[PDB]
């Protein structure tokens, strides 16, 4: 395998390798060569193997200097090769290939989640973007893949476009996608050449807590309790804005998501969208219940005599709630009688 | 196999081998009336008085019979088969109606037809029969085995849909299904159906069932017809693993194991093997001489010359990668030798396309190559085809 | 060739059949096949009619086939429909195993009142999770008290249409005569008494005590025209249960208009109780209007 970076290695990082052997019928030495996809950098010599045995032995590169620096971007075939002898050409006992991607610097690809990706329901919030350093590129395709799990799949090529010119940012917009883990995820936005296998571009990470990560809506539970119910139009309903309670609790590590409550009265619009009480952007949002506001107390009168759903929801990028509380509220004005 | 059913009227078949004295096709045909007595006593009134052969060979002539003809199903029926020259087998068809149910007795003898009488016991010995499993009928279950039907303007609320359209299977939910990906969840009051786009390896037109595809093809999750892969291709179906939980959204059924999801299932074969085919299901070993290149099309043949052996000692031989064989497909296309080898000096091949002979076991037979001894006053430079 | 009702693929052998026969709810590593020629069996659920195949296809829905060895699928029964899954297992709401969870898909979701004042829309909540027609492993399941199906063949369960409801068994009913008996194939009109402005209910409601109804089966009820009233004390829409998701205690309204008598006048409709004429002013036969 690769022992280098993890991430698919560039033309300048440069790769180290780890390579074990082991030996299930007999216990004797052997070795070992190295032959690059480019043939021309290097070709390694014959060095000794020992007892080997069952047991897979740390051999190989260990204080080596077997790394080799790519020139040209592609898929390249590096091949280990066994020898009972140290002589030329000796008995080529084994030899197992491996594939090894080296994508292109030039090219960044960048992936924005605008909003908050719900389970079951398609998240089509998706977008990328492809700034190439060269003036001209050639037609792209890419392929989004949800997560690193054996079960979830590569997804079909999209042709993002050409990019043709200059170093300026091109958009492309991602068909949508499920998931289903109601957890954390690890999305991969891979990027290829031609439409059919070719060679790999480059490959984006969630990298450090950007990661896609996946919200039940049923799991959130809001409270609300604002004022009285069956009051009047000349009463005044109290929104305790200390007593509605938001809570996941569901995992400790979610994303923030703003509130938001209407009266359902087109006298006053919507309150303005702001983060749950003593709790700043981007930080988890909180497992146990705590008020939408510090020290707030509304008073509010409906001027109308109808049914109002006093209902707040919780928006995050875009204008998609997950977690909606509606209340209804009454109004009469038959009660009254003068004589 | 037994017992049939009780009250469809149920053909028996009897098969009759003339065992191999076969009448030869160059002669004339032969007849045998096979007759039988079903048990029950619905038809004239009461049992055959005795089991010999001779009340049996004069029950009925009933070679003839229109479905209507109130004999059409005879408790006890004799009929005359035919063999045509040059063929053993003889299949003897009775039609048998069973009013009633309970344990009855097939009694079953055959006879040497011979103009227009009727002879004796056509298996060896006088008054041998063979008696059938005594059986007990069973209630004849209704179930019409054809495809699935369609209710003409039935009324339906808002989004239910009797048929959905090409690349979307029905479902019955009662979330709300935009296209095949949904887009809100617990939005109809009860459940009603909705449409879903299919996953990749299934393709699906006139949707109720959603099919993968034969392994020939491969599919993309909303297509109407699978897609061909290519002719140097064997589409692979990626193992699709399952669902553990029951509460998690499923890919396709469970019966369904792997699928061809989109191109890069179309693998290309390793060298030495060519698929010319379109389907491509598995791929061809290319024969002995022949070579092949990567994902081949058709073998060519080796030149004049040489043989066909593994390629380890020359440089750059054309042989299978470990890659190629071991991380696509497994162990179903092992590595085989692909190249060509010239023979040594003093011997010529004048043939093209002859590969070296294997052995199975190598310490009882050793292998061989197939270059001659370049007969005596001439020699051969290393791989040549004519000595000097 | 392979003989047909078989298959035989280069990348899978075996058959997976009867995934919900099984209490635990997992599959079973059949390998049945033909000896003559050694071709694997189709799994139950599907079935092969030309010779050759490598994929043998999946049954459509409104059939079946529980056998293995399947030539060709059968047309689910007039009563029953096409649905992964038994009725219970699909009308059950709580698991036993937990590591499978599989006796537990809830497939009803049904927008019945809550138990209690309360009125919850649909009352399972979540997606659907187990869904497909297609697949079909075992018996033809029984119908979702819901809905019904005509005919042999049906892809879907249809709904009953409004003004019309199909209870769950005969005997867990509400308002049925006694002598007719529920076979899931025909949808029983509704009783006097009651509406139904929607499909696929279990049993309709009782009209609230204002608005009454004469005729049967009435997709909405008839509104009490004023010179009338209608007083009725059991007039409430049963209450589905949570525990098995079924109704119960439902009452019928006032089927009569049942006129306001004499002395005694009613202006306003869609009204209970019926209010004494003002001095001075005289009703002088039941059911007037107005003074």
């Amino acid at each position: 395998d690769k022992l280098g970076p993890t991430v698919n290695p560039t033309t300048s990082d440069a790769v180290t390798f780890t390579a074990t052997v082991a030996s299930p019928d007999s216990t004797t030495a052997v070795f070992f060569t190295l032959d690059y996809g480019d043939g021309v950098t290097a070709e390694t010599t014959r060095t000794t193997t020992g007892a080997l045995s069952t047991t897979p032995t740390a051999n190989l590169v260990s204080a080596g200097t077997y790394t080799v620096t790519y020139a040209s971007i592609g898929t390249k075939f590096v091949t280990l090769r066994l020898y009972d002898s140290a002589v030329a050409p000796g008995v080529l006992l084994a030899s197992k290939t491996v594939p090894i991607y080296v994508e292109d610097s030039t090219l960044t690809a960048t992936l924005l989640q605008s909003g908050v990706p719900r389970l079951n329901l398609a998240f089509s919030g998706f977008k990328g973007r492809v700034s190439s350093s060269t003036a001209n590129r050639a037609d792209m395709w890419a392929t989004i893949q949800l997560d690193t799990a054996p079960g979830v799949f590569e997804s079909s090529r999209i042709f993002i476009g050409i990019a043709p010119t200059a170093s300026t940012n091109y958009d492309f917009v991602i068909p949508d996608q499920v998931y289903n883990l109601e957890g954390a995820k690890t999305t991969v936005l891979r990027i290829y050449d031609a439409p059919v296998g070719g060679t790999l571009l480059r490959t984006f990470t969630p990298a450090a807590a950007n990661a896609v990560y996946v919200v039940d809506p049923s799991k959130y539970v809001l409270t609300l309790t604002v004022g009285p119910t069956s009051v009047t139009t000349a009463d005044q309903v109290t929104f305790t804005q200390t007593t509605t309670e938001v809570s996941y609790s569901a995992s400790a590590t979610s994303p923030i998501l703003q509130w938001r409550f209407n009266w359902d009265d087109p006298s006053v619009v919507e309150t303005p969208l702001a983060y749950p009480d003593a709790l700043t952007a981007a930080s988890n949002f909180p497992t146990t219940a705590t008020a939408v506001s510090s020290a707030a107390a509304s008073t509010f009168r409906y001027t109308s005599t109808g049914s109002k759903n006093a209902r707040l929801r919780l928006y995050d990028g875009a204008n998609n709630v997950i977690a909606e509380k509606i209340v209804v509220i009454t109004v009469s004005n038959a009660g009254y009688t003068l004589a | 196999p037994t017992t049939p059913y009780t009250n469809i009227p149920t053909y028996f078949t009897f098969t009759l081998l003339r065992d191999p004295p076969v009448p030869p096709s160059a002669s004339s045909g032969v007849q045998f009336a096979c007759a039988l007595y079903t048990g029950q006593n619905v038809n004239p009134a009461s049992a055959p008085s005795a089991i010999t052969d001779a009340v049996y060979k004069t029950f009925t002539d009933v070679t003839t019979a229109v479905a209507t003809d109130a004999n059409y199903f005879a408790d006890q029926q004799l009929r005359v088969v035919t063999m045509a020259p040059g063929t053993g087998r003889v299949s003897c068809t009775f039609p048998t109606l069973y009013a009633a149910a309970g344990p009855f007795s097939p009694k079953f003898f055959v006879f040497e037809y011979a103009s227009s009488t009727v002879g004796a016991n056509a298996l060896a010995v006088a008054d041998t029969v063979t008696s059938l499993t005594s059986f007990t009928t069973q209630a004849a279950p209704t179930f019409i085995t054809g495809p699935t039907n369609v209710p003409q303007r039935v009324p339906l609320p808002k989004g239910f849909r009797t048929t959905c359209f090409d690349g979307y299977e029905l479902i019955f939910s009662n979330d709300n299904y935009t296209n095949g990906v949904r887009v809100a969840v617990d939005a109809y009051p009860y459940p009603v159906g909705q449409c879903r786009k299919c996953p990749g390896g299934t393709a699906t037109m006139d949707g109720y069932r959603c099919i993968p595809c034969p392994s020939g093809y491969w599919s993309n999750e909303g297509a109407r017809e699978c897609t061909a892969c290519p002719a140097g291709t064997i589409a692979k179906p990626a193992a699709l693993t399952a669902r553990a939980k029951y509460s998690i959204d499923p890919t396709t059924y469970h019966f369904v194991t792997h699928l061809a999801m989109g191109p890069e299932s179309c693998k290309k074969c390793p060298k030495g093997y060519f698929q010319p085919n379109i389907a491509g299901t598995v791929c061809l070993p290319c024969p002995s001489g022949f070579v092949s290149t990567s994902g081949a099309t058709g073998c060519t043949a080796c030149s004049e010359g040489t043989y066909h052996t593994d390629g380890v000692g020359t440089t750059t031989p054309g042989e299978a990668t470990s890659l190629d064989t071991t991380d696509t497909f497994g162990s179903i296309y092992p590595i085989i030798p692909n190249t060509c080898r010239q023979c040594p000096a003093n011997t010529y091949l004048p043939l093209r396309g002859q590969a070296a002979i294997a052995s199975m076991n190598l310490a009882a037979v050793s292998s061989a190559t197939p270059c001659r001894p370049c007969e005596d006053g001439t020699w051969s430079k290393a791989g040549a085809a004519g000595c000097q | 060739k392979c003989p047909p009702g078989t298959y035989r693929n280069t990348w899978f052998s075996g058959q997976l059949g009867s995934p919900f026969i099984t209490a635990d709810g997992v599959p079973v590593a059949t390998t049945l096949t033909e000896l003559g020629s050694g071709c694997s069996q189709c799994p139950p659920g599907t079935y092969a009619p030309t010779f050759g195949m490598s994929v043998c296809l999946p049954c459509p829905a409104g059939t079946f086939a529980s056998a293995p060895g399947a030539t060709a699928c059968q047309q689910c029964k007039p009563g029953t429909n096409s649905l992964m899954g038994d009725r219970t297992q699909q009308m059950a709401l709580v698991v036993t195993n937990a590591a499978n969870d599989f006796p537990a898909l809830r497939a009803y979701t049904i927008s019945g009142m809550v138990a209690g004042p309360a009125y919850a829309k649909p009352i399972v909540t979540g997606p659907d999770t187990n869904f497909f027609m297609a697949g079909k492993s075992e018996t033809c399941s029984t119908n979702l008290p819901g809905y019904y199906t005509d005919v042999d063949g049906l892809p879907i369960q249809l709904p009953c249409k409004p003004g019309t409801f199909m209870p769950f068994d005969t005997a867990t009913a509400n308002l049925l005569d006694t002598g007719l008996t529920v076979d899931g194939t025909q949808c029983y009109t509704c009783q006097t008494g009651t509406f139904n402005d929607e499909f696929s209910q279990p049993v309709c409601k009782a009209c609230w005590s204002g608005s009454f109804a004469s005729k049967r089966g009435l997709p909405t009820c008839e509104i009490a025209q004023p010179g009338t009233f209608t007083n009725v004390a059991a007039a409430a829409n049963a209450t589905f249960n949570t525990a098995t998701l079924i109704p119960t205690g439902l009452v019928k309204g006032a089927q009569a208009p049942t006129p306001c008598g004499m002395g005694y006048f009613q202006s306003s409709a869609e009204t209970t109780t019926c209010t004494a004429c003002a001095v001075g002013t005289y009703a002088d036969q039941a059911g007037l209007a107005a003074c």
